[PDB]
């Protein structure tokens, strides 16, 4: 709701790890974990992919899996 | 020499 | 060789599209299409990761699949 604020990327925090992943409305979006904060957040991919590409590489990394 | 393997990034859907 | 081939990011061309990838060595490593090119090659992701984030981003991107 409009007093929902800040929320993800604009709490101004350093993101740690992306741990979940959801694409219910039709754009894809991360859970990101905070360093030093307990709480995670829904970010939109996009938005990610700009300000800490590394973060969602990592993510992809760890879930890539080879088939058979 | 340049085979490359079949793979995917394995996701979970919170919802 | 002193001389060998250039090779990947040492061509000094723009990379285009991840064609494919695969950890044989121990190291990941991706099959990088240059602009341009004809002439793909085999680069190591974690260079890929630092010098086309979005590149490598894309390539996963294009390869998602939910398996719940």
């Amino acid at each position: 709701g409009a007093a929902d604020k800040p929320r993800g990327f604009a709490r101004g925090l350093d993101p740690e790890r992306i741990i979940g992943a959801t694409d219910s409305s039709g754009e894809l979006m991360f859970l990101m974990k905070w360093k030093d904060s307990d709480e995670a957040d829904l970010v939109l991919a996009k938005e990610a992919n700009m300000k800490c590409p590394q973060i969602v590489i990592a993510f992809y990394e760890e879930r890539l899996t080879w088939h058979s | 020499p340049h085979r490359y393997r079949p793979g995917t990034v394995a996701l979970r859907e919170i919802r």
